[PDB]
């Protein structure tokens, strides 16, 4: 019949292909779909959902409820930061297991502006200012508030608003950073300091906790799908 | 914004074919591995499972690709002609074979593939064969309800998060060739590529190793690693 | 102040709609008044060492009002819900309650046998259940409890509680709000399903931040979960279903 | 003028597929060559490298073709059925297999080829997967910067002209067939054909033999041969 | 299906060919190209560049 | 000739397929069909026919 030429790559099975295949069950009257709520058309729609961050990861607080809440108080030192973590949403132990990080671990390349919503879980009579600072990489990590206020930063009044949205703009040399921890495509450094210490009146819990939720913005995207390192199967 | 979400689409997220089962089929003498019936499910392997447990409900036109790899066992100098493997579908209810030389292998109404060893892996597309309007990766109920009028507790005793015992039937793989003295042990790896995937009600992925076909867990309940609070 | 009234039940206060979909209908039997009441579940005390609570819907509303009666008499019924979790706290009380609405909230059992939990323990109803810090394995081989072993940080389903915000969630932060309202549409693979066996939703009230008050030793405040079946329509009227709860 | 520059185009200059790696994969008994992970790069071979080092930056849709050639080793009279080779991609971050019977071979989201021995060589196209807007054949910098506040010198110590440690992941090749007593040693030759090539900032080619993945050189620094000044 | 005829030259790999191949990473949002200076569209553009000649090639 | 690419699933026999095949007996003048009563166009047409039920199923 028609003279054909089997090109290299024939009789192979590439897991990532869109070739047609014979329908094993032809003329099959499938069940019509209904309007089920919560339809997801893209994986990044799950990353855009702000999910609490396992910020605290000490040997005694990790893998519990203590790992999600960070304890800040008036007795806490103001010179030392509250919490600090690299902007590695897929390889940082704090952000890697977040829903954002969970979706990124299935991809190799990620590029977008992040969003860190820090929620205050103290008393309504507790007030204070938290400086949340993003410092792009290439310099010393912001070990002090004087160094953290040089980069991007936002002052959050605990009395006015209980949750502050620190948007980390997409600033990178490469168009896409890698999801692994590597110094060339490193994201940056997120830190928190006490701009003004927490001031609490009497009969008020001096030590209060807070939560952190990482999310992706609309500009956020990923590529080079891959297998997550989280899940495993002994065999 | 300007970067496209092509690779992030649900169709692209499941565009990869995942090994869901490895079926060992032998042509030994009648001394049980002549054929093998594997209950069709993605929960034998954790990767595609975890990718699906990302969502509560799914509706996808599956694509199964069978890669058969055969070897000579118990023989240093073994011979056998090119084997043909019969991969027959036994949907819930169809009579299952009790032996290699069983009538059910005739496949009068059961769809079956006859893959010649060495050829391209046997690929077939399957539409959404779910009873409901969407696949239920998670079920917060049972199949039976133990009533007050039941004679015993086993009448209504059902497995939690289990809809049907015969979920979608069994895939029965055999070597169509007659049993030869030279034993050829074959492994049929089934790779599942969900197509036309529509997912609903997203869920966070399992952070602990799976344990069975449900959401249960026994050990390795420490997903997060040790890391300082102020250590970048 | 928001004051939401449905049927013959009024609740005074933000409310969030689950998945942006409002409960709506699809000959089903829909009681427009008898099933729209805000049935109040058993109030639960939020101890200082509390780990969380979980209820199954519509399992929670199985003995309250005519909703449970229509649910047991009819074969298969679909029903949206409106869950109002109200936690009365003063200005000096600190804490946060994550109110998550998990679709198909499958929980993990205590025994080594997978999916071995019984129907009675998996459907506690108005009582609900509670999470536990660790995973205590069932050791009674002679008489297995066959009950869930929900773990707070694992959400009872192996997932991380931090990612549990993918579900329709609302944070009761005692400093800014003392109540939360979540409007859940009927979420199910089927347009309508048996409610006596299937639990369309699962409400999880987990303390994301511990409860403290004036540096007191032990502090416990009430939490009241009021669930209202919205657009609850049933079908398949037949003899009453009387499940075995032991 | 009248003679066309068709063969001289960049697309034509790289239109040839170049062996970039030879991966040895065995099916021996568990006595390490069961599988093999080769870091994907053209710098293992000097020809295609030198063709690429002609330019500073590149952007090309690669085309990898795997030619698998297998032999019987340690056996004069050896037998084994047609083997299937799994060539799985492990991009930077994906879990690498620690053994032949590892879960990562399920390829739930990692793209993988299953090439049946004797068939046409396994060809696959790959788009420009570079992070930057162009591939950096040459990098005049580092990945880290040793700062004054670093506790030690190894914190910022990075390799010169090295952007990322895991440049583009590893290609893991295994024999999907079970380990047979007859050892079949296979060589998978990967041939790289850059397509849609766009090059920038041309550079003179290396006149001395390569030495490692950088621009370093150790010996054979005498490219020109002896020739008279006035000898035609 | 369609009767085809495998002509001589099938199941071979000619390094110099323009045959299509399955995209290993489909729906891949590549990085958009920027206007990098010094774009070379042909190899002879490099030959046109005058480069110093190793004229003297004595042994020393 | 035309460069083709044998996709996975080639040289297999799926019992449930609609692939064409060479007519073993070409130019065969089949017998023309007649209007036979009781033509069934769908299997469910047989299910719609009410058929007596083996209601009683005692051992005797
Ligand atoms: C050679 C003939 C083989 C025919 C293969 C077709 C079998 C169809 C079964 C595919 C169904 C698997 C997808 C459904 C997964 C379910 O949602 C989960 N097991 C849980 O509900
Ligand atoms: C069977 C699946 C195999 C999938 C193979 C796709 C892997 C993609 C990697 C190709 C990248 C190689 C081209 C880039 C070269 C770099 O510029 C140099 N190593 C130096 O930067």
């Amino acid at each position: 019949g028609l003279p054909v030429l089997n090109t290299p790559g024939s009789n192979q099975y590439l897991t990532s292909d869109n070739y047609q295949s014979p329908c094993a069950i032809p003329e099959f009257d499938v069940t019509p779909p209904i309007d089920i709520p919560g339809e997801v058309k893209n994986m990044m729609e799950l990353a855009e959902i702000d999910t609490m961050i396992p910020l605290n990861l000490e040997n005694t607080k990790r893998n519990t409820m203590d790992m999600y809440r960070v304890t800040l108080s008036d007795s806490a030192d103001l010179s030392q930061p509250i919490l600090c973590f690299s902007l590695s949403p897929a390889s940082d132990p704090r952000l890697s297991h977040t829903m954002l990080g969970e979706v990124l671990n299935y991809y190799t390349h990620w590029a977008g502006s992040l969003k860190f919503t820090f929620l205050f879980c103290g008393s309504m009579m507790a007030t204070g200012k938290i400086l949340v600072a993003y410092a792009p990489p290439g310099a010393q990590p912001p070990t002090s508030r004087k160094e953290a206020m040089l980069g991007t930063h936002v002052i959050w009044d605990l009395g006015l608003q209980s949750s502050c949205t620190m948007v980390v703009p997409w600033i990178s040399n490469v168009t896409y950073r890698q999801t692994t921890q590597d110094s060339f495509t490193e994201g940056g450094y997120i830190s928190m300091f006490y701009q003004t210490r927490i001031v609490v009146p009497l009969s008020t819990p001096k030590s209060m906790s807070m939560l952190g939720f990482v999310s992706a913005c609309n500009d956020f995207s990923v590529r080079l799908l891959r297998d997550t390192t989280h899940i495993s199967q002994s065999a | 914004q300007r970067r496209s979400r092509s690779e992030s689409t649900i169709e692209s997220f499941f565009a990869r074919g995942a090994c869901v089962a490895i079926i060992e089929v032998d042509n030994e003498e009648p001394t049980q591995k002549l054929f093998a019936m594997w209950r069709i499910t993605y929960k034998d392997t954790v990767q595609l499972r975890r990718k699906l447990e990302f969502f509560t409900y799914s509706r996808f036109d599956m694509e199964l690709t069978f890669v058969v790899t055969a070897n000579f066992t118990n023989t240093n100098n073994g011979h056998a002609l090119n084997q043909v493997y019969q991969i027959m579908y036994i949907p819930p209810g169809a009579p299952t074979p009790k032996s290699w030389d069983d009538y059910t292998w005739q496949t009068s109404s059961n769809p079956s593939i006859f893959y010649t060893y060495g050829a391209a892996p046997a690929r077939i597309s399957v539409p959404y064969v779910g009873l409901a309007n969407a696949y239920s990766h998670f079920y917060d109920g049972f199949a039976k309800v133990p009533l007050k009028t039941d004679a015993n507790d086993q009448i209504g005793d059902s497995l939690y998060s289990a809809m049907t015992v015969d979920d979608f039937g069994v895939l029965a793989i055999r070597v169509v060739n007659d049993h030869n003295p030279t034993k050829v042990t074959s492994k049929v790896r089934i790779y599942m590529k969900p197509k036309h995937v529509r997912v609903w009600c997203p869920r966070p992925p399992r952070a602990v190793p799976y344990y069975g076909p449900g959401v249960d867990y026994k050990d390795n309940l420490n997903p997060l690693s040790e890391k300082g609070l102020t250590t970048y | 102040v928001l004051q939401l009234t449905i049927g013959n039940s009024t609740i005074t206060t933000n409310s969030v709609v689950a998945y942006g979909r409002w409960p709506e209908f699809i000959q089903p039997t829909e009681p427009d008044v008898a099933t729209c009441r805000f049935y109040t579940l058993d109030t639960v005390m939020w101890g200082k060492e509390s780990k969380g609570w979980w209820w199954k819907l519509p399992d929670a509303l199985r003995d309250m009002g005519l909703f449970g009666q229509n649910m047991y008499y009819h074969y298969l019924g679909r029903s949206g819900y409106t869950v109002h979790v109200q936690c009365n706290a003063s200005k000096f009380h600190q804490g946060a309650l994550g109110v998550f609405a998990i679709p198909e909230y499958c929980l993990a059992g205590d025994s080594d046998k997978q999916r071995y939990t019984s129907y009675a323990n998996a459907n506690p109803g108005e009582k609900g259940g509670k999470f536990y810090s660790q995973f205590n394995r069932d050791t009674a081989v002679t008489s297995p409890k066959r009950e869930f072993c929900p773990v707070d940080y694992l959400l009872g389903c192996g997932v991380l509680l931090g990612n549990a915000f993918v579900y329709p969630h609302q944070i009761i932060n005692l400093r800014t709000n003392n109540s939360a309202t979540i409007v859940l549409p009927y979420v199910n693979a089927m347009a309508i399903d048996s409610m006596v066996k299937h639990n369309n939703w699962g409400i999880a009230i987990l303390p994301l931040s511990p409860l403290d008050f004036a540096q007191e030793s032990s502090v416990e405040i009430p939490i009241t979960v009021t669930i209202a079946p919205m657009c609850s329509e049933f079908n398949g009227l037949r003899n009453v279903t009387a499940p075995k709860f032991q």
